Parts: structure tokens; C-alpha cells; sequence
């Protein structure tokens, strides 16, 4: 059914003491409430902090296994397959001096 | 008619911990609480009871130096409320610029041979310096008697 | 200790203020658990602790939750072939009555310190205050 | 044929003990859960924290006490409190263990932000449910 | 250089007369050489017994109560009755209360495990208060229940206001007082359009 | 004969009418006294005796929650009042006082006021923007008609 | 080190969303509406697509904290189907369990 005058001016009082949008505004135009009225998908910290600092693990694991108090079982396998490789003659070569010139 | 209310109690954040200790009493029993609860690790003698304890704060040393030598890596807080207690700690200068106000600085942190630097390029330079403040490096001087403050450390 | 008591424990100072106190009618606790047991220890527990404090409880369980959600079992293709996963909530509702406000900050520490791991509460406190003295008396 | 989590058959001669006996369909059924948090309840939040937690501290303790695990860890959170509970073997003297102790406990509670407390219980030697 | 050897389990000296709270004053994991029981856990082989208590993890893994014992409990509990204050006599009854005290303010705490104590449903505040205690005129009260629309429940005569825009809960505490408090002047004003309904 | 209390004493000094009459920090703490209050508290410093003391004080630390738990414990935006967060129409008055500028605005006050996640500074700074914005544009609306500023 | 060179893409354009997300908010809200001249929306509508490609949050994808696989994460653990598997299945995740009924 229509809103009488009676009806349509006590929504308009009832939204004033709300804070509820007290005009007609198009479906459009709410939009502007709703993008300032919640956190965007950017500002939230499940976004901006998804991953954990890759680095300071891989860093500070690292310190403290050339300090003595951290042991790489990873590491030391790997340190060792290098060592058997450079002695095997397959090892890095150096910058600027690859096979082709 | 009207209802009486009655006045509201307040105690300390630590009053209800400090009344249940109350009730507790030592475990005749037990090692001292500092020396860990496993049968491998109880202190059998009074020589163990010291080294095992000059042990754990030689851990405690060992952790604290990684934390204020790579402060990078324990920087991240992530704790509601904060607690500065778990922050790497810095006790070097920051200030460059060579005021009375670094001066000052040097004093907070009761570095004793820097501030006897900056405190002697501030005369050379002439800058006023504070009476409060000159007297702030004497206490630090007097104190410590010109000796940097006794400190562990590689 | 057979021989050697303590004398004269000390014991926290609590002072009576002049502030009046808040008045609880109601204080739902919602305890959330995977395990069953956890729940009927610590039911066990809370309503004890009440029952000496002189506060009126009463514990009903409200109906428990399963979320179930499906993937892929194998780590390429053989998509026909899944494994299931399920992660069960179970709930005890502790509703305490007519408590002050000093009784419910002593009680819920007291609970809440002894909080076993992988309990979550949801305390609901239900206060009672008189009107807003402007709205009393209706003003022009 | 499932080959998650699962310790073969050999020939009767390799010891297994009770967390490595039991296929994952036994677990809430005969064993229990190696971490206790309220991050997997319902209409709670942070479970992908709580867990990369876990992930780094089981690393973290398999490096500190090298050889010296007898089982995997179990992880208790608290308020804001983690409990680190190791059944750790008999290898190492007393007092390098209040050092491990020292230095582990500090060292996490500096890097989560947390009271982060060890408690060891030592075993002669690694505990065998079953020979399989 | 002989390995060290462990001392026999403390529980042995342990009296059956004990004062077992002294013994787990705070929660603490299951320690087998110092719980006195010969518990075990755990599915046991065919001919064989379940697992003793010493490298158990399986009671390791459990949330003991060892600590809350019924002694302890009520002994902690005699303690801790000095900090509690007793509920005014006369509120006898849950209607004597809404005499007196009609209106009812709904706030919600939670509790989880993490090193954050930020909950985000902690901010929202509940206010509900019957029409029947508010003094309002047969005009004011038609004026309360159109402008408040579904908050109102003509059943129960209750109106609800839910408040959680604000950041914090005294915010959104007082925000609720102030719509009610509106809300009663509001219905009283007459407003000359209103002679037209 | 020996007793502790009674007979005669130095006398040097008098009865203490006037008690602590300059006040204890007289000046800033100096290293003196921050020195020898370190010292005090290890007169008595004894190890935990149990979890009760430990957890005491971690509390007085900041490093343990305090209890009951508050979701809020140590929030507070700038000590606000929920009529600065809602009522955000004073910060308008630069703009023109009707038009289609205004009917804009005025969705934008009505979600920052309904905004939980940011403070009344932060909301400001959004309504602050958009005053700038339509200084910068004031050509491109003198031909559509609409006066800013 | 993160896990590949795809999961450093990732966290920078999370970090580079999170600096333009005021900014993008503003001006996009100037374009949601029906209440402005079009002209300046059609301005705004410019100003919004001269910032830089990474600030949009659209080009955000959730991977694995741990493998960083695109496909198959579980939003609410941040870890892959093959990951998850691997700590549910052992013990390691609290209160996950095999659904059995
Ligand atoms: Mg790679
Ligand atoms: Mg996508």
C-alpha cells in the first residue's frame, strides 16, 4: 500500500533519531554507506598479514644455527651433498663465467 | 520501598592470586619450585642446586643476547594488550645531532664516556648546557665513579 | 607439613567503596569444548564453586555442533576418491542468578583461571539499572 | 591403499609406540590430539595463527633437543599462556637441560609475545607400545 | 664419567595423609612422579595391560583436574568469600526486580585462548525495557511503538535497542541510553502533521 | 636492666612535631635513588615458590592477562564519547549548505558513523579528503552548476 | 626466503593494497552513486585506474602459507588440501578428526 503523509514523516522522524539515511536515496547511491561504514577488504588483517614473515623464520633459524643453539638436519644434508658435489667437479660455477661466454 | 544497594568491594588485579597462594603451603615433599619436577633433573646436592640454576640464567643470558643483537626478527607484536616487557631492549644513542638534548640521552641511558665526549664538544662549542643537566652527568659519573657500567657481553 | 606452618598468612586487602554496587540478574556462561568430559569436570568444578560462594546456578547442555567438510584424498586426480574431516562443539550453559557485581568478578577470575585448554567461554552478563532520570520525568 | 600417517608391517622387529600404532581414523577414538586450542571451536577465530604457531614450535624443539625427543610434543594454550610438554631422553647432562630450558623458554616468549613455560618429563629410553 | 641416574619418584614418600593441594597448587601437566595412582591409559595389545603412567603421552595429553580437587576447591572458596558482596534481600523475585529496576542492559564477554584479547563481539550492548514501566500517555505510547517498528514485541511488551556501531562498549553502552532517552521525549512531543494520521 | 626501650637516649634530636614536610621527590629521580630502589626490592627477592607467585608477577609484569577477562583491556579510542562517533555533521559546514554536494556528503557522514573500525581522527581524515577534492574541482563544477566554497 | 617466486609476487601486492586502500576507497565511493554530476564521476572514474595495478585487491590470490598452491586451500587454516591432510592426519590440528557417520 502507499505511505500516507502521517506514515512517511514518522519514518523520516524514526531515521533521524536512528541515524539511518533519512532521504530517498537509490539502491545506487547506498552503496557510499556501506563503503564507509565497513573495513575494506584490504584493511583487514587476515589480508595484509596472510602470510607469516617468511624471512625472519628462514633468518633467524639460520643465526641460530651458525651460533650453535639451533640444529638443520635439512641443512647439514644439504651442506654435505654440495661438499661431495664440488669435490665430484659438478659444482657452481662462477658468475660471468658459464659454459657459454 | 526503595532498595538498599550494597557498596561495591575493590581489591588489586593480584588480590584473588594472592588469596588462593594463601590457602597453599610448601610441599614437604618437593625440590624448591626454581628446579624442574622430573626425577633426572632434581638437584641432588647443594653444588648441583647452584650450577643447575647458574645454568638456566646462563639459558636466559644466552636467549636475551639473540634478542638484542637481531631485534629484527623479534620485532613483530602480536599481542592485545601490548607487553613492553617482550620487546627487544636498546641502550645505544639515537640521537646524531650533538645538542644538550643528546647530551641528555647518553645521561638517561648511563653511557659514561660518551656523554663525557658530547658533554666536552658542547663546551667546546660554548652551547649553554642546564645546571639540572650538568648535574644529571654528575650523578652518572659520580655514581659509577667514571667507569662504564659493569655489563656481560662477548 | 607435620611441623612447620605458617603463623599468620597475609591475605589481600579488599576495601569497600562508597560507589553502589551493579546488580546481575542473570549470568549465562557458555562453555565450548571438542571433548564431552572436559565439560562434565569442569560442570563439576564451576557448580561446586558457586554452591560455596552462595550463588544459585543451574546447568543444562545445549544441543552440540558437527561441521563437516570434504577434499580431495588423493594429491592428483582420482577425484571420485575423498576423506572427510569433522570438527565436533559441545556446550555447557552455566546460568547463575540474582549475583552483585563483586561476586561475579571474583566468581568468573576464579573460573576463568581454571579454564582448561581448548575451553572457550562466552560469559553473557545481564545487568539491571533504574531509568535514566531525564526519562523519569517527561520534559517539554 | 591409504598410506597416511600409517607405520608399515615389517617382520615383528620394528618398535612403534602408542602416537605411531594408531592409523588417523583412531584418532578422538583411541588417541587423543597432540594441541589443545579454542581456535577450532565453532564461531571462534584465529586457527590459521594458532597453527603456524604449532607448525614452527615442533620445529623449533626437534633442533633444540636434537636425538633427545623421546615423543612428538604436546601443546597446551592457556589465556595467553603456551605449555610446552616434551618427553625428552636421559642423553644429556642435568645442567645443559636448565640451559635448553632457559634459553628455549625466553626465546619464545620474546617472539610470540607470550609466558611460554617447558615442562620435560625424562625417560630412560623411548617407550614401546607395540613391535610391528 | 657414568651417566646420572635418576632418583627414585618422590611419590614414595609421599604420606596417604598428605595435603594434596600443596602437592598441585595450580594447573599443571600430569607428572608421574608426583601423582601418587597407579593410573594407565591406553587401548591395550591382546594379553596385554594398558600403558603404566611413566612415558605415558596420553596422559600428558589430557587437561587434568588434579589440581582442582574438591578439597582445594573448597578451601580456595573460603577464602575468596571475602570479596564477594550479597544480593539486596527484597529483589526475592525476577518481577519484584522489574519494579524497581526495569531496565536491562545485555553485555557479553569471551574467553579464548591466544595473545590477543580482542574479541570484535565485545563492543555490541543489548538494552531492553518494558513500555509498561516507562510513564507514557495513550499518545506517547502509539508515537514509542511506531517510530522503534520491529524493536517493539507487542506480545511481551518489550522493546529492544542494539547498539554496536560505536568502536567500544561504554560508547555503545551510552548510545543506547541516549536512544532511549529520545525516543520517551520524542513520543510525548505532539507535532501538528501528526493531526492528520 | 637491658631494656630496649627505656632509659636515656642521645637526645641530639627533638620529638617530630613537623613530619616529612618536603615531599619524597623533591626532584626527578635521580641514579641515586633509582640505584638504591633496585637494591631494596633484591633485599627481598626470593624465587617463585609455586605457580600462585609466578603467575602474580607475570600480572604486575603486563606479561599474563588480567581477570576477569575485558575484551577491552587497555582500548580506548582516545577516550571518545559515542556522540563524537555518530553525530559528525559539525565537520560539514565548509561544505555547501545544499545541492547535490550536500546530498553526497551526507551518505558519507551517515557510514563513518556507523563505522566501528575506525576513531572519530580517522573519520575526520575521510570527510577532510573529500573537501579537498572538490576545491581541486571547483572549475569542472561551476559548469554543472554547483557553488564550493 | 618465502616458498617461491609467485607467493613474493602475492605478499607485495598485499602490501601495496593495504597503502592504497583509503585512497581507493575515496575515490571509488565518488563513482558509486547517482547523487554527483557525471562529469565528475567520469574524472573519478580515471583517477581510480591511474593508480598502480597491485593496489587493486582484485589481484590477490589465498595460497598455502606453507607450499603456496593457488588451488585447494582451505581459507579458514590458510593451507592446502595436501598440507592440511598431513597435520589433521597426525594429531596436529586441535579437534580436527576423520568424519565418520
Ligand atoms: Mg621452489
Ligand atoms: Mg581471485
Amino acid at each position: 500500500s502507499p505511505l500516507s503523509e502521517y506514515a512517511l514523516r514518522m519514518s523520516r522522524l524514526s531515521a533521524r533519531i536512528f541515524g539511518e539515511v533519512a532521504r530517498s536515496t537509490d539502491s545506487k547511491s547506498m552503496k557510499v554507506v556501506s563503503l564507509f561504514s565497513e573495513q575494506p577488504l584490504a584493511k583487514k588483517k587476515e589480508t595484509y598479514d596472510w602470510y607469516p614473515n617468511h624471512n625472519t623464520y628462514f633468518a633467524l633459524m639460520g643465526n641460530l644455527r651458525f651460533l650453535g643453539l639451533y640444529r638443520d638436519e635439512h641443512q647439514d644434508f644439504k651442506d654435505e651433498q654440495r661438499r661431495l658435489k664440488k669435490l665430484r667437479g659438478k659444482g657452481k660455477p662462477r658468475k660471468g663465467e658459464g659454459k657459454r661466454a | 520501598e526503595e532498595i538498599v544497594i550494597p557498596k561495591k568491594k575493590t581489591w588489586d588485579k593480584v588480590a584473588v592470586l594472592q588469596a588462593l597462594a594463601s590457602t597453599v603451603n610448601r610441599d614437604p615433599t618437593a625440590a624448591p619450585y626454581v628446579f624442574h619436577d622430573d626425577p633426572y633433573l632434581i638437584p641432588t646436592s647443594a653444588l648441583e642446586s647452584r650450577s643447575f640454576l647458574l645454568a638456566k640464567k646462563s639459558g636466559e643470558t644466552a636467549a636475551k643476547f639473540i634478542i638484542n643483537s637481531y631485534p629484527k626478527y623479534f620485532q613483530k607484536d602480536i599481542a592485545e594488550p601490548h607487553i613492553p616487557c617482550l620487546m627487544p631492549e636498546y641502550f645505544e644513542p639515537q640521537i646524531e645531532d650533538v645538542s644538550e638534548a643528546a647530551l641528555e640521552e647518553r645521561i638517561r641511558l648511563r653511557k659514561v664516556r660518551a656523554s663525557v665526549d658530547m658533554f666536552d664538544q658542547l663546551l667546546q662549542a660554548g652551547t649553554t648546557v642546564s645546571l639540572e643537566t650538568t648535574n644529571s652527568l654528575l650523578d652518572l659519573l659520580c655514581y659509577y665513579g667514571d667507569q662504564e657500567p659493569p655489563a656481560d657481553y662477548p | 607439613l607435620h611441623v612447620d606452618v605458617p603463623k599468620d598468612v597475609t591475605r589481600p586487602t579488599i576495601t569497600t567503596s562508597d560507589e553502589p554496587d551493579t546488580l546481575y540478574k542473570r549470568l549465562s556462561i557458555l562453555v565450548k569444548a571438542h571433548d564431552r568430559a572436559v565439560l562434565d569436570s569442569y560442570e563439576y568444578f564451576a557448580v561446586l564453586a558457586a554452591k560455596e560462594l552462595g550463588i544459585s546456578i543451574k546447568v543444562h547442555e545445549p544441543p552440540r555442533k558437527i561441521e563437516r567438510f570434504t577434499l580431495l584424498k588423493s594429491v592428483h586426480i582420482f577425484k571420485k576418491h575423498r576423506v572427510q574431516y569433522e570438527m565436533r562443539t559441545l556446550y555447557r550453559c552455566l546460568e547463575l542468578k540474582h549475583l552483585t557485581g563483586s561476586t561475579a568478578s571474583v566468581y568468573l577470575e576464579y573460573i576463568q583461571r581454571n579454564l582448561p585448554e581448548g575451553v572457550a567461554m562466552e560469559v553473557t552478563k545481564t545487568q539491571i539499572q533504574q531509568l535514566p532520570e531525564h526519562i523519569k520525568e517527561p520534559m517539554w | 591403499k591409504n598410506r597416511a600417517a600409517r607405520v608399515r608391517v615389517a617382520k615383528g622387529n620394528k618398535p612403534v609406540s602408542y602416537e605411531e600404532a594408531h592409523a588417523p581414523h583412531y584418532i578422538a577414538h583411541r588417541k587423543g590430539w597432540l594441541s589443545l586450542h579454542t581456535g577450532n571451536l565453532d564461531g571462534e577465530d584465529h586457527a590459521a595463527e594458532r597453527t603456524l604457531e604449532d607448525v614452527f614450535l615442533r620445529k623449533f624443539m626437534m633442533g633444540t633437543f636434537p636425538g633427545c625427543l623421546a615423543d612428538q610434543i604436546v601443546l597446551k594454550r592457556r589465556a595467553n599462556q603456551v605449555d610446552i610438554c616434551a618427553l625428552v631422553l636421559r642423553q644429556l647432562p642435568a645442567h645443559k637441560f636448565y640451559f635448553l630450558v632457559g634459553y628455549s623458554e625466553t626465546l619464545l616468549s620474546h617472539f610470540y609475545k607470550c609466558p611460554v613455560r617447558l615442562h620435560l618429563q625424562t625417560v630412560p629410553s623411548k617407550v614401546v607400545y607395540k613391535y610391528i | 664419567p657414568m651417566r646420572r641416574k635418576a632418583l627414585p619418584p618422590r611419590t614414595e614418600k609421599m604420606d596417604t595423609d598428605q595435603d594434596w593441594p600443596s602437592v598441585y597448587p595450580t594447573a599443571a601437566p600430569f607428572k608421574p612422579s608426583a601423582v601418587p595412582l597407579p593410573v594407565r591409559m591406553g587401548y591395550p595389545v591382546k594379553k596385554g595391560v594398558p600403558m603404566a603412567k611413566e612415558g605415558n603421552l596420553e596422559l600428558l595429553k589430557i587437561p587434568n583436574f588434579l589440581h582442582l580437587t574438591p578439597v582445594a576447591i573448597k578451601r580456595h572458596c573460603a577464602a575468596l568469600k571475602d570479596f564477594c558482596t550479597e544480593w539486596p534481600a527484597a529483589l526475592d523475585s525476577d518481577e519484584k526486580c522489574e519494579e524497581h529496576f526495569p531496565v536491562e542492559i545485555d553485555t557479553a564477554d569471551y574467553v579464548s585462548s591466544g595473545p590477543s584479547i580482542r574479541n570484535p563481539k565485545a563492543r555490541a550492548v543489548t538494552l531492553r525495557v518494558k513500555l509498561s514501566s516507562l510513564n507514557l500517555d495513550n499518545h506517547a505510547k502509539k508515537k514509542l511503538i511506531k517510530l522503534v517498528g520491529e524493536r517493539y514485541c507487542k506480545a511481551t511488551d518489550v522493546l529492544t535497542i542494539t547498539t554496536d556501531r560505536c568502536p567500544l562498549k561504554r560508547q555503545n553502552y551510552d548510545y543506547a541510553v541516549y536512544l532511549l532517552t529520545v525516543l520517551y521525549h520524542e513520543s510525548w512531543k505532539t507535532e501538528d502533521w501528526e493531526n492528520s494520521k | 636492666r637491658k631494656y630496649l626501650f627505656k632509659g636515656k637516649r642521645l637526645s641530639i634530636f627533638a620529638d617530630k612535631a613537623f613530619a616529612d614536610e618536603p615531599p619524597e621527590p623533591e626532584a626527578s629521580p635521580s641514579l641515586w635513588e633509582i640505584e638504591f630502589a633496585k637494591q631494596l626490592a633484591s633485599v627481598a627477592d626470593q624465587p617463585f615458590e609455586n605457580g600462585f607467585e609466578e603467575m602474580i608477577q607475570w600480572t604486575k609484569e603486563g606479561k599474563l592477562w588480567e581477570f576477569p577477562v575485558n575484551n577491552e583491556a587497555g582500548l580506548d579510542d582516545d577516550g571518545s564519547e559515542f556522540h563524537e562517533h555518530i553525530f559528525l555533521d559539525k565537520y560539514l559546514e565548509d561544505f555547501p549548505k545544499q545541492g547535490p554536494i550536500r546530498l553526497f556528503m551526507e551518505l558519507v557522514t551517515c557510514g563513518l558513523s556507523k563505522n566501528p573500525y575506525l576513531s572519530v581522527k580517522q573519520k575526520v581524515e575521510h570527510i577532510e579528503w573529500f573537501r579537498n577534492y572538490f576545491n581541486e574541482k571547483r572549475d569542472i563544477l561551476k559548469e554543472n552548476n554547483i557553488a564550493f566554497t | 626466503y618465502y616458498v617461491d617466486w609467485r607467493m613474493l609476487r602475492d605478499l607485495k601486492r598485499r602490501k601495496m593494497a593495504y597503502e592504497y586502500a583509503d585512497e581507493r576507497l575515496r575515490i571509488n565511493s565518488l563513482r558509486k552513486n547517482t547523487i554527483l554530476p557525471k562529469d565528475l564521476q567520469e574524472m573519478a572514474g580515471d583517477e581510480i585506474a591511474a593508480l598502480p595495478r597491485d593496489s587493486c585487491p582484485v589481484r590477490i590470490r589465498n595460497r598455502c602459507v606453507m607450499t603456496s598452491r593457488p588451488r585447494g586451500v582451505k581459507r579458514r587454516w590458510r593451507l592446502s588440501r595436501i598440507v592440511f591432510r598431513h597435520l589433521a592426519d597426525h594429531g596436529l590440528l586441535s579437534g580436527v578428526q576423520r568424519a565418520i557417520w
